Parts: C-alpha cells; structure tokens; sequence
C-alpha cells in the first residue's frame, strides 16, 4: 500500500468542481448526435442578438406590448426628452431582455452595447431625433444641450426605417458589476432634433420600437443565480 | 499548448477595439433595416472615434460547458420512517424530471434541446427524533421504465440483481456517480408540440421518460424515530445544445408544462414599473 | 506552469468537463444571409 | 435431395423425407484428447461393435398424446455392447446419432417437436420437500409417456407438465435446444447429431445422464383415414464411444 | 507519504463498478477449461433463435400446448381475421418467447423482428394468407384492404411448410422503449388471401404455428431486471 | 486503438441495412421449411424494397461480461445477538449457492454451464434494540467443505490459521473481495440430470458444493441488544458460458430442485390472458 | 480520448471485468449447415 | 494534494492479504543464514514419503504399535480377503499418514497414490498376494474374482521384502474433495492369491506393513484449516 | 516473463503422464526394498498400460510461502479496565510464544527449523460495560529482553523512548506491522533437545524468548467501565524451513513442551476404529 | 496480462511475500543415495 496524506477539502462536496466518478450505466452506448440546425455554443452567441427593451414601463401600459413601443408627436415644436433609460445592463428596464437576463447570470459587466431603432410611422412621416448617451459622474441630462455635450447620433427617418447607435464602453476598470445598486454607468436619452412632420390626413402620432444587442467587445463573467426569476411555492408533479 | 493556455483560462477570446477616424461618406453602417430580422453589424469603431485597446478578456466562462456544468438541486426527497411493521412501508419513489425545481430548469429551458452527460450527487441528511440515531444505512436504485417498482421496504426488486443501486451509510461521504446521456433520441427535449398515440397529455410529459429513483432505508426494525433527507444534485459534462429560446419570465407552475396562471393572483413579471419615461 | 490530466474510468461518461473549442459563429443567429 | 442415408456399425439408416440433419451445437462427435483429459487410464473404444444404431421399443401416437421423454445413456441400458460396456466401467463418454422415424398418409396432418436437451434436470410433481426418484429418471427404452392416472409413489414422481418442459420453463422457448420437427405434410423422419457435452471430460454412464430426448406434439395428429393412430420409433447409435476403469459388472 | 484528495463517491457500493479488489484464495490454481459445445458470448445470439409464440392466449387454451397453434377453417370463404398481435417486444402475447424474454432484461429496443410461419395442415390441404405489419400512429386494421395497404406478405402454402417475413425496424427514434405502456410499435394481422381448401375425406380444420426471432438488425440498451419473473415467499434451502 | 475504441463503448457492431430492388425471380428466401431445426436466414433486404442505412449501434451491453456483471444479492444472513452467555450463540451459517435468490438465480439460469470468478460484496447493517449500539466488529469466515465448522461463538475455529476471514467493524466501509472459479470441474452446474453414489438427491445437490459462509460477533459479552444484518452481494467477473436453456417462467419453489409446484395454488406463468385472438 | 489501465493484483481473479472480443457466431445456433 | 477515489474492500483485514506495512524493528540487520541440510521448499516434499498407514484400526489394536501391521495365516487355503481400504485420501484410515495429515489442510485431492507393502514373515516363510484397488460406481469387492476384475497386482515374495503398485488417478473430475463423505474414490482390497507356506518348525503366522506416498502426478489445492486436530481447552503458559 | 507466468499462478509444474505399453521382463520396478529407507520409485506408467495425460496442475500453492503465508490468531489479550485509581492496573503484559494456540502452531511444528520475517496484525474490540464508551485509545508496546517492563499504567516506560509502539484509537482500523526474523540464531527453534545452563527448564523455553507484548490503556481516568479484547494475529513473509516431522496427534497441552498426558482423560488420538479390517 | 509491483519500504521485511523458486529437489528426502 502506497503512503499517502490527506489534504484540507476532503470529503466535500463543491457544487463547482469538476472530478470523474464511476459510470452507473456501463458499457451503455448513447443515441447518435445527428444534425440539428442551430447549435449554440457560447452564451455570448444569446447577447449578440437583437432583443426589444421595454421601454415604457409606466403602470399603466404594463403587461400589454406597448410597453414596448414609445409615442412621437406631430403636436410638439421642441426640445423634449422622449424619453430616458439607466445603461447599465441587469438594470431596469433593460434587464428583460436577452441580453439583460443572461447577463443577469453572472455578477461581472463590459463591452460595449448596441442600441437599435426602428421607427414605426407612416412612410409619408418624417422626423430628426436625438440619440444620446451621455457618461456616468454626472446626472441624467435635463436639457438638449446638456445631453449632446457626451456621445451621441443624429438619425434621420427616411427610406431606412433603422438605425443603430452604441453606447462604448466607457468606464473606470476593465470590468463593472451587474447589480451595482449605487453607481451608475451612465445614461441613454432621445430627444427631439426637429419635429414629427406629418401631410394631410395621415396619423399625427408615430411610433418608435428600441433594441439592444452586444457588440463584438462584450463579456461577461463569475456565474451566480439570477436575480430575475424565483420559486415562491413548489412545483407540480 | 492547450495545458498551457487554459491553465490561465485563455483560449476563445474577444477581438480588439481598433482606433477609429473622422468618416465621411455615403456608407451608412449606422443605418440598416431591423426589419430583415438581422442584428446590426455595427461596432464602436464604425460610429464613434475610437483609440487602439487591446482586450484580454474571455469568453471561456461563458461556454455552455461552464454555464451548465454546475450542479443544482433537482428534487428532495423526504422519508419519514414509521415502525409500523416497518416494512410496508418506508421508501422514497420520484419519477426523475429536471423539472420540479426552478432554478436548474430555468437554465436549460433556455435552449429547445440539449445534449449531455449527467453527474448526481446525493446529500443526505439524518434529523434525528429520538434519543439518538444508530447505525442508518439506506439504499437509492434507479428504476428504468419497466423495471419493477418496489412496493414495500420488503420487496424483492432491492435485490438490484441487474439495475444500479449505490449504498449510503451514516458517516460515509456523499455519494456520487456518472450517468451517459440516455434519451432514445439524438437530444433531451425542453419542450416539446405534440401528444401521446391518444391524443393527450400535451407537451414533454410524453418526451422524456427516465423512469423513477426509489430510496429505502435499509437497516432492519430498531427504536429510533427519525427522518432522512436525501437531497439530489445535477451537474451536466459535456454539453451541446441547439436553438435559443427566451428565458422564463415568471414563476412556474406545473412540470412538463408551461402553465403560468395562478388562483387569486395577479399575473406578475420581473419588469419593474416607473413613475414616468423621461426619469430612469 | 501548465497542468496533468489521465482519464481513470471505462466509459465516456465517466471523464470530467470537456475541453473549451472556439465559438466559430457561423453567424447563423446574428446574419443567416441569403445574398451576402 | 430430401434422401438422406446415414451408416453407423453394421446399421444403415434411410429416409427419403428428411429436413436437412441438425448437427447439435455446430460440433461433430469426436475421442477425447490428451489436452482435456482426466482419467490417465487408457480407454476402450470399441469402434462398430458399439457405435451403431440401436433402436427401441416403439410408442403410439393418439389423438391423445401429449408427449413422451427418454434419457441417454440410460435409453441403452439394456443394448448390446454399448450397454454392457457401461457397467463395467466407472466411466464413459458418447455422442449420438439420435433418429426419430415416424410416417402417415398426405392425407394426415400432426406435428411433433424432436428436442435433444443437455441436463434435463424435471421437476418434482408435488409442492414442498419432494425430489425425483432414481428409478423414474432410469426408465430404460421405453420412457416416460405423459399419463393423466395417478401414479404408484407420487412424492418420487416427476412432473407431468410437459408444456413447462417438464422443468418449469415454458415448451416452445423449447428451441434452444438441438431440435428438429417432424410435420407430417413435409417431413417424416428427423435427424439430430451430437457431441459428448458436460462440464467433465467423462463422467458415470450409471448416475448421470446427459441427455434426454423429449418430443412433444404441438399439432394433434388429425386425420379421416382409417388408421388414427401411428407409432414413433426412436433409432439412436452412440459415435466415438469410449469407456474407461474398468472393475466388476454394476447391477 | 504523498499527498492526495478524497472525491465524492468514495467509501460507496455501487452494483454496476468494475474495480480490482483482494482475492481471497491466493495462489489457487483454477481447473483447465476445456472444450464445451455451444459456448455463448452475447446476449443477442439467443435472440436470433426461433421461438414459438404464445398466439392464442385466450383464458380457454392458456396453461395447454394449443396456446402455440391457431385454427384455419374451410368452412369459411372470406376475407377475416385469423389472429393479430402487438409488435413491441416486450409486449403480449410476445414477452413469453425467447426474444422477449430477452428484451424485458433490457429497457431498450432496435432492429428488425423475423416472423416465421409454419402450417401444420394435412399435405393436400392448402391455402393463401395474407400476413401484414401495419406501422404505428393508426388503428389495428379491421379489414383486408385497410391491412394490405401495409407492408405485407402472401403466402402460398405449398411443399415448403413455412414462410418468414419481416417487421422492418421503423420508427421515429433510433431505439424505443421495452415497456412503452401507451405508444404502440404496430401490429402484425393474419387473414385469408383465398380459402383453405381441402379434398374429400380429409380433416376440414388445420393448424398454423408462429415464430419469432430477431434480424441481423436487432440490438437492445440500457440493462434492467425482468419484469416476467418474480419472487413471493422465500426459497427453500 | 483498443483503449479508444471502447471507452465510447464501439467494439462489437451491428451491420448495416443496404438498399434494395424490386426482386422478380425463383429465388423465394422467404421460403424455408422451419422444420429442419434451423433459423431462418431472411433480412430485411430480401422481402422488401429497403434504404441505405448506417448502424452505429452496439452489441457491448449485450455481452455475457456485461449481463452477469452486475452484483446482485445472493444471500442475507440475520444475527440476532442474545446474551445467554453470549458464547454458546451468536454465529450465522450459510451453505453457499446462487440459489435462494431469485432475480441473479434466474439469469445465471439463462445457460446449462457457467464459469467465472466471483466478486462479493458486503452489506452489513446494525439494527439498535438498546438505548445505543457500543463496538461492534464481526467476522466473516470461509469454510470449505472439510474444514472445521464453528459450533460456537466460542470455538477454535474462529482462529482462521489457513481458512480465510474477512472483518468488518462498524463505520468501516462496505467489505469487499474476489474469488478464483471454484469448481472441481471445468464449469459450474446449474443443472445436473444425475444422483450421488447412493442413487439419491437428484439435480445440483451433487454438484456444487463450496462448503459454507460463517458469521460471528467478535466483540466481547457487552449489554446491547442488536441485531446484525448482513447482506451478500455476487458479481460475476470473467465470464463464459454455454448452452442456452429458456427462462425460468415460474416462480421459484426450492434450491437445487426445478420444482414448480406450489400447495392450494393454481400453477401460473406469466403469459396474460386475452378475451379474444383477432383483437390485440 | 482514450483510459489508462494496470492491474494492481497478484492473482488472476483480482483484475477487473475483461475486454470484449467479437461474436463471431458460428452460427452454431442459428445454422449448424451439415450440408450447407 | 492528488485526487483519489476510495474502493470497496479498504479498511478490512483479510486474513489471505499480502500487502506491506512499516517495519517496527528499522534497521535491523538479521542473523546469517547458514547451511542446514534437509530444507523444504514445498508441501509436496513430504507427500512423497512412505508413510505407515494404520491398517488395523479395530479397537482392540488400537492405541498399540499393532494397528500398523496385518496378520497372515498358514491355516488358510482359500481366496480370502485380508483386508480392504477406502482410497480417498483424507480418509480413514489413511488420514492419519503423512500424505494424508497435509492433504488435510487442502480441500483438493489429485494424483495417483503408491502403496508399498513389506512382508516381515520368516527369512523362509512364502505366499502369493492379491492387492486390488477397484474404481468408484462399484461396491467393495466381495470376492477374489471380483476384485481382480479391475486395476491390480499380483505380489511374489521371494527376496526382497517389498512390492509397490499404485492406483492411478482415475475420475470423473481432475480434481476430488478431501472431505467427500458420500463420494468414494474407490478401494484397494488385499487376497490370499495361494497360501502362506511354511516349513517345520517356523511360526505357522507372519505380518505384512503397509505404506504411502504420492507420485510425481500427485498435487493439492485451495488450503483449508486441518479437520485431525483440535484445541479444546486453553494452552498453558 | 514471470509477472505474467505467475498472475495465472503457474510457475512450478507437475509432470506429464506418459502413455506406457504392455511389459515383459527381468526388470522388476514394483519390488524394490523399503527397508533401506528409500521411498518407493515406481510411476504410474510402470505398473499399468496408461495413456498420454498433458498435465496443468500447480505446486504454487503448495509451497512453504503459501502456506505459512496465511495470519492467525497467537494470543488473545483481555483488558479488563479498573477504576481504583485506575493508575495501578490496567495492562496487559505477554511473553512472545507461537505456542499458546494450537491452529498456528500445529503448522510450524510440522519442521524442525523454521526461518522467517512476520506481519502482526492487531483487531482489538471494545466491549461496552457502561452506558456508553466514550474514546478510548490504546498503546501497544513490544518489550525485548531486558527492557524495563512496565509495573502500572502509569509507568515511565510507556514513554517510548526507543521501544517501539503502536496506537491504536475506537474507529481507527486495525493496526499492523512488519518484523524482521527475530532470532540470535539461523532460525528459529520448533523443537529443543536441551536445558538451560542450570540443567533445566527442558525445552524451547530454552531458545526462543521474544521478550513481551505489553498493552495499556491510555485514556485517561474516566468513567464508564469497558472491557478491552485485542487479539493478535501473525502471518510469516519470506519463508524457508528444514527437518520436516510428523504432525502433532494430540491436543496440546502446554506451551514449549510436547507433554500430551491430560488428568483423568483417556489417551485420544484422531483416528478413527474400525469394526473389522475386511471392510471399509 | 501481466501485474506492476514496487517495494515501497527501506527494510527486507516490509516487502510482501516472496516470489516462488522451482523445488529442485534433491531427492534428499525420498532417495539419498550412496551408490546411485
Ligand atoms: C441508482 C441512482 O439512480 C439515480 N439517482 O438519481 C438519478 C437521476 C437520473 O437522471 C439523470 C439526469 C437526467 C434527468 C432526466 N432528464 C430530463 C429529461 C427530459 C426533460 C424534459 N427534463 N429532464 C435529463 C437528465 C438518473 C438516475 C438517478
Ligand atoms: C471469507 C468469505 O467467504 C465468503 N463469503 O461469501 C462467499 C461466497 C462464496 O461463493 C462465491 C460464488 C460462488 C457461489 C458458488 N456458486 C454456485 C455453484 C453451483 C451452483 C449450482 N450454483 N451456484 C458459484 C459461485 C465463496 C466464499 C464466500
Ligand atoms: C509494538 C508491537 O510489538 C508486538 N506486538 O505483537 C508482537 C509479536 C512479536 O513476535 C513476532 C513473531 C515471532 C514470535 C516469536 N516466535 C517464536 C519463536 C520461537 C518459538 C519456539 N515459537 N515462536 C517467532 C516469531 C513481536 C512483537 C510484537
């Protein structure tokens, strides 16, 4: 018999360790793998695809699909925010969606993101907007000169109804945390270019449906439970 | 070479941010149609000018191999040991489902189907309701469909002459064992459009069929009255699988449907409601 | 330095995690493009 | 083509409706080698004098008849010198050409299954703490007919239920064993050649039989002619027969 | 002594390990191994062999000899049923015989069965019968035609006794449950082609025998205990 | 190349199903006569039009190594420990068969002749009938026939100077060990169609014969009452076998004897009744 | 990949459950051909 | 510290084990070997050697040096049995005998068996002996002629003393139980084959000894405790 | 080539049996003259026609390694544990026999001289006296010739310093060690034609005096009373002996003397009367 | 096949059991002999 000494760990059951153990089935032969369209490797493949954020989550449009969409007026003449969403990506409302909720799965944040909009209006309407994202330190800005100070897109609606706009990373470390409660990293606000310009009879009101997807530098790391989903009772044989 | 590079966990990484100059063209990467069901192309350097960085990050945690190669708990099985002539009784039957705990099932019900092999792990735990405890040892067999289903702590069927059964006795650490991935089709279905030869049962009820997991505590009728808890966890080794599908939005109901109404309460999602849209 | 690695057991169940492979898209989520 | 002639000692045998012959467990009988022997005596082997067709006593086949057993050696006893040199040694080994003869009219139809089983240990016929008596087991030539009577002894008799085997297993799994089936529309004779098998390389021809001969009619024989009723013949001739320690003459 | 690290598992009796372990009978010399006939290596040669099946399971000829045989009439000139069964193997009447047997020690199934016929009627007799598996996701067939429209075979009784035809593996999955209990594998259904016809002063009635073994197609997966067998009271000494 | 190929368990294949035509011909290999004793030699190519298909399915399960190579328990021996001095008592005795099991007993049953080396396997397990259990060590001692059996907790026998003993002692783990193929002749029986010299005790009475497993309490006169039981487990390792007999259909009446019949009990297999043939 | 394995045991029956050889038949069962 | 996996077996103490463990005694340098004659290797050594067996074991000679020789009379003309003996070897009387007191710590019985007979009769003093040993399936012969039936020699004395046949191993198994107690081995039975002549005036009786040993064929197998000795009390210090 | 020759336990062979024909001669090899102390030369070929026989038997088994080569028990030490100050008792102490029991000793006894290295081997049993145990360890110590032996529990010579010892605590499995061949001679005596210096003490009291095995509870005053049973067991390693003689016939009555007389006992050896020599 | 051992101790008399070397007599015990 070989001498040997036992070391701190022994005996434990680590929920993320990887050791072999005997098989219970042996000799068994599995089914084969044919071929199925679709395969996913890598959790990343999930974040790099076009989900809806929910962007009007007031009280009053909530488990309908508007909450989905926001309203252009032909009514207004101005500067106005539209509206405003915290960029962080396991914060609310982003946290929903795709890659929200995936990144909902581990506790450590970068990349860049990318931010779609598809405007929804008649192919007769027309309108300039604002895009902004203006950088953590600072408060949500109030005004339009406020808001193009920091990074931003002015998208023209015409032919293409899309346009996509991203917000860098920009940040102090290499890495941020996805529930971070306290600090922000930064701000996204639409604002009003021009005006929403309309003909005769055609609809005054238009409206504008937003996206976020990663970018090639995005990641993601140290996987933890998800914050977004829990099991109050049991569970149905 | 590959000792090597994932010792410090860095094979599959994430490409560079290049340095980015003042454009102006009538190349509009910036502009494109959603509507083709396409996800934009666009990257940083495209709208925005952008400086030279070299990103050492990775994507090794985020493979599917790391995401679902940890093990959670997938059902607790209680048995409540009576002496009532002690053998009519006083076994564990489960019928083996990933999907009667929420956690793990959210998981993989973020994929249509998956592929794998399946690390179990037992964790029992003796509470003791008498004086003291004595010697416990119990018994955990699994039951492929069609093999007899033990009636009583008695039967023959704890023979185990050809099923697999693992031993558990007070003192010893927990168990653990492999399983090879064992649908009769090329992968486990998370869900699953159809119904039985009689047109009922929708859903994966008829899919995947594993048979149960009986547990019997084996130690002949003595005094103490006790408990045992065998909780039982699953880690998947070596996985694929194939086309994503959203992720669970609210709590679950029922297994091997995907049922979400509850008596008497209000349909309610993890989206967060705002007093108004131009404050974050 | 680098690390040491031998299978114990019989059958392939048995080996522990597999080994990471690159994410080689196609890019069949993101442009599945029928004119590229 | 359906001919068959097979010559033994001094015997030949004929058929001119055969299926094929069955060599039992693809081995043709063979002498014992230095390799797996036991006994370091030299053996006797007495060639044509004792391999040769030895045929007994015939039984009737009747609407009735649910099935009839034999057990080899014991069969050849009482046969010439295939018998009397398996009492005079401790030890003997044989394989067999077993020939089951039985004919009818193309105006009648039965069916008989002809199964050469290796250890055919029967069953007792009651419940409890019963076996089976030496003598029941050592019928001679005549065998064991399957008889609804009762029977002189019964806690020493062995089963009468033929359709479990006779050994509590189910008839018609009863194809593992070295078979042939006699089917009156096709066949007339069946055909079956065998090894010595045992887990010994010779063993007592007095205490141990190796194999019984068991047919069993799975189609009652039906017919309008005026004979209802044909007799069975079992012919069997032992091959490469061999006995060894040699002493006085059991009784 | 060196240095090493207990792993989940350790100190458990699994039934199904192979590991090494002390002999207790050291230097034994075990006997010669010598030349048996009809050794068995796998399993699946046992499958291969004719069995009879248990056709005609009905209460009245169950614990007899004519639970083997079914009946043909030439009293009748129709296209009728004679007799059909489940095709799994597990199945009844069909667990009984070697092949099932067999497959009920496993709790997968695959291949292709090998359905022999024999007919036992007088050597002027004859007939013609239809024999027909119809696949699974549809009704036993309750006439000719609807079995016909199948994977068939007729057979013309004529001086070879027997005819065997085959269940072609056909199927969904690659391999299918031993004791499926509510999905079906189909079913296999005797009828008359023609008549069974008869000459003057020969019985009217004759017999048929059914066999089963497996193709060179056949596997089974997945060992488990019979379910045929089992054990009430104790076993004496 | 042998390492490989069965670690994803390949050795040992299924051939493959070939195309196939339309046949018009005199060739009828559909056509046999059943009587000869022989199979028939049909496949699915040869009665219907078939597509090319490639099998990747395995025989390695199916093997005689894999179906007797699973422990199965063959024997479970009670202690019921007394103190009437303590030493008069307290040993168990076994005659050692595979026999007065069931579920191994049938399988092994599957072929006239066998022959393996053996794995057993012990589960041992203390039953408290005191306030608490103390040390208890047994012994687990070989005797061949011959060899001197223990009349006693007490006699000498126990000292083991050749015999071989296995120890156990409560918190140790499952005892283990292997034996060597023990028969006097080339195979084991598991039919035998002959008697003793005294013409008596027909079947596997005779042949097999390993003498006995003994069992003692090694601990000294203590006050606790307990019983001991231990359970016998048998994996066959190394194995051949031959000449296959059907499955025992009925259950099992006594060791060493093919007797069926039971008292006041109609004789039943497990065939199952239908009301009618033309209805499945 | 592939496993590694040693036998540890002076004795025969030590080792572990043996490999698997092929079944070629005859077809002894199936077909015993006297004249094929 | 190095993974490892605990197996079934570990912590027991079997008896038959061959493993190591420390030395208690380091360093110890233990004393020269040195030339003693008569060394033996192996147990079959002593089985080779011409033992007494105690042929007459009636009570009345029992404990006496008599129970090792038989008596011959010149009283008798006739085909008399002298005496018989059960073959096996862990038999009585044979047991007690070298070969047979080491077969007995063996389960495992093959080889032939070489019985020498030595006649201690007058220098002048001659008969003619049977000595027959008849193989198992048989009764003990009854008579000369039945016992002669089988392996035999027939002994001269004339000068030398001694004669030594053998009895073959002959059986159904290559190997036998030591402790068979239903199954025999066979007899060896001794005859008159003329008369025990004498002259005038020397003793009318005359005895005969009798041994064995085992041939080169002779082996054992499958060690168990002795059933010839006992401990019944305790031993004293 | 003998790591392999030897895993199927093959090395030293028994001889072939040769065929042999029908003899006429003046050679006579069947007589021959035991009385010049030469066993017997003749074969089986010699006296009979015998046939071509390819022997595959083994002596492995039979060689003085196998079978010295097997532990038993040589004492059995009783500690009955004492609380009067529990300090001034409870110890065993030995002195080193092979004799005191008779399995064991019968084997080495059957040769004059033996030679060789041995593996004790420990299995000590607590016997519960008390409502329960507590921890008890125990030392063990091996106290050669001359060395201090200990007169109390309490004793410095426990201490150890350059003694060896070893421990042995509940739960813990059973100790053991190796000793190289002890003797200050070649071998070791068995038996002793000789008396001391003094002209007495007849006997191997004479040689082989090992020293004592001195045992001591070490836990120290507590309070449940318990009863401790070590019991010794030794297996010999590396093994030759000389001058084979005959085996002891009678049971045995004292250690180091060959004295068989037993008070008011009839002389009994172990074999077995007869009616009459013409019957078996 | 074959098996592995290696002594894992600084002492003669830890090592297991021995090996065996062929009885290679000499007749010592049945025939010591004089004149041969
Ligand atoms: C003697 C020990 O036996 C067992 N104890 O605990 C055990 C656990 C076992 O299942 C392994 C993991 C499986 C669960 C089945 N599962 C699925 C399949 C389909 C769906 C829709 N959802 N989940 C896929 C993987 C198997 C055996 C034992
Ligand atoms: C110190 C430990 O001693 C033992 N504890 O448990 C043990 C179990 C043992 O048997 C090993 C398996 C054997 C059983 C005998 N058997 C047969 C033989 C013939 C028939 C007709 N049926 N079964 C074949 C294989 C041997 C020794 C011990
Ligand atoms: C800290 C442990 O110390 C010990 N515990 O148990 C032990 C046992 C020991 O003896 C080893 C075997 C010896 C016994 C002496 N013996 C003899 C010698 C002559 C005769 C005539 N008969 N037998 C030869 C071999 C030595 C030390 C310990």
């Amino acid at each position: 018999g070989l001498p040997v000494f036992i070391t701190p760990g022994s005996g434990q059951f680590l929920t993320t360790d990887d050791f072999q153990s005997p098989c219970a089935l042996p000799w068994y032969h599995p089914t084969k793998e044919i071929s199925i369209p679709g395969e996913v490797k890598n959790l990343v493949e999930i974040c790099q695809v076009d989900s809806l954020v929910p962007i009007n989550n007031t009280d009053t449009y909530i488990n309908s699909e508007n909450m989905y969409s926001v309203v252009l007026q032909s009514s207004i003449n101005a500067p106005d925010k539209i509206f405003s969403i915290r960029t962080d990506v396991a914060s609310q409302p982003l946290a929903t969606t795709l890659i929200g909720e995936i990144s909902s799965y581990f506790t450590h944040w970068t990349g860049s993101l990318r931010f779609s909009f598809m405007f929804c209006g008649t192919a007769n309407t027309t309108v300039k907007l604002l895009l902004a994202y203006t950088p953590p330190g600072i408060a949500e800005p109030t005004t339009r000169k406020d808001a193009m100070l920091g990074t931003h897109v002015i998208w023209d609606v015409g032919l293409q109804s899309t346009i996509s706009m991203v917000v860098p990373w920009i940040s102090a470390s290499h890495y941020r945390n996805t529930s971070p409660g306290r600090s922000t990293s930064g701000y996204i606000t639409c604002w009003y270019q021009t005006r929403l310009v309309i003909p005769p009879q055609t609809p005054p009101t238009a409206r504008l449906l937003c996206f976020v997807s990663g970018c090639k530098d995005f990641c993601l790391r140290m996987a933890r439970d998800t914050n977004l989903h829990l099991q109050s009772g049991a569970i149905a044989q | 070479e590959n000792y090597i590079d994932e010792v410090l966990n860095e094979v599959l990484v994430v490409p560079n941010i290049n340095s980015s100059n003042p454009t102006t063209s009538n190349s509009a990467p910036a502009l494109d149609a959603a509507e083709t069901g396409h996800t934009s192309s666009v990257q940083p350097e495209d709208v925005i000018e952008t400086r030279y960085v070299q990103t050492s990050q990775t994507r090794d945690e985020m493979s599917l191999e790391s995401f679902l190669g940890r093990s959670g708990c997938i059902h607790e099985s209680k048995l409540e040991v009576t002496l009532a002539n002690y053998n009519k009784e006083n076994f564990t039957v489960w019928a083996i489902n990933l999907q009667e705990m929420a956690q793990i099932r959210r998981k993989f019900e973020l994929f249509t189907y998956t592929r794998f092999d399946s690390e179990i792990t037992l964790v029992p735990c003796i509470s003791a309701l008498s004086q003291d405890i004595g010697h416990i040892t119990m018994q955990y067999m699994y039951v492929p469909p069609g093999a007899p289903v033990p009636n009583s702590r008695d039967d023959y069927a704890w023979q185990s002459g050809t099923n697999a059964s693992v031993f558990w006795q007070h003192g010893q650490a927990y168990p653990r064992f492999s399983l090879p991935f064992l649908s009769v089709a090329s992968a486990y279905y998370m869900f699953y459009d159809g119904y039985d030869e009689q047109d009922q049962n929708y859903g994966t009820a008829n899919t995947n069929n594993m048979g149960s997991l009986c547990s019997r505590i084996v130690t002949e009728k003595h005094i103490h009255k006790v408990h045992i808890m065998t909780r039982i966890y699953h880690k998947a080794k070596h996985v694929k699988a194939w086309c994503p599908r959203p992720p669970r939005a609210l709590e679950y109901t029922r297994a091997h449907r995907t049922n979400f109404k509850i008596e008497d309460r209000s349909i309610q999602t993890a989206i967060v409601t705002r007093p108004i849209i131009t404050t974050a | 330095l680098n690390y040491f690695n031998i299978n114990y057991f019989k059958d392939a169940a048995s080996n522990g995690a597999s080994k990471l492979e690159f994410t080689q898209d196609p890019s069949k989520f993101t442009d599945p493009v029928k004119d590229v | 083509d359906r001919i068959i002639q097979i010559t033994r000692g001094d015997s030949t045998i004929t058929s001119q409706d055969v299926a094929n012959a069955i060599v039992a467990y693809g081995v043709w009988p063979h002498y014992l080698s230095s390799k797996d022997a036991s006994a370091i005596d030299k053996p006797s082997q007495p060639d044509t004098s004792s391999n040769r067709f030895y045929t007994l006593r015939s039984v009737t086949w009747s609407s009735s008849s649910k099935g009839w057993w034999w057990k080899l050696p014991d069969a050849l006893k009482d046969m010439g010198i295939f018998g009397e040199n398996m009492f005079y040694h401790y030890l003997g080994r044989s394989g067999y050409t077993i020939h089951v003869q039985c004919n009818a009219s193309k105006f009648h139809q039965g069916t008989l299954i002809v199964a050469l089983i290796p250890e055919h240990q029967i069953a007792s016929a009651l419940h409890g703490n019963v076996n089976v008596g030496y003598n029941y087991t050592h019928p001679g030539e005549t065998g064991r007919e399957v008889k609804a009577e009762t029977r002189l002894n019964p806690d020493l008799q062995p089963t009468e239920e033929y359709w479990l085997n006779f050994d509590g297993t189910l008839l018609g799994n009863i194809t593992i064993f070295p078979h042939q089936f006699i089917n009156l529309r096709s066949n007339n004779s069946a055909t079956i050649i065998a090894p010595y098998v045992n887990a010994v390389p010779m063993d007592s021809m007095r205490s141990h039989n190796n194999w019984s001969l068991v047919i069993i009619p799975i189609c009652p024989l039906e017919t309008s002619s005026a004979i209802n009723t044909i007799p069975i013949t079992i012919s069997i001739s032992p091959m490469c027969a061999e006995f060894s320690g040699a002493r006085a003459k059991r009784q």
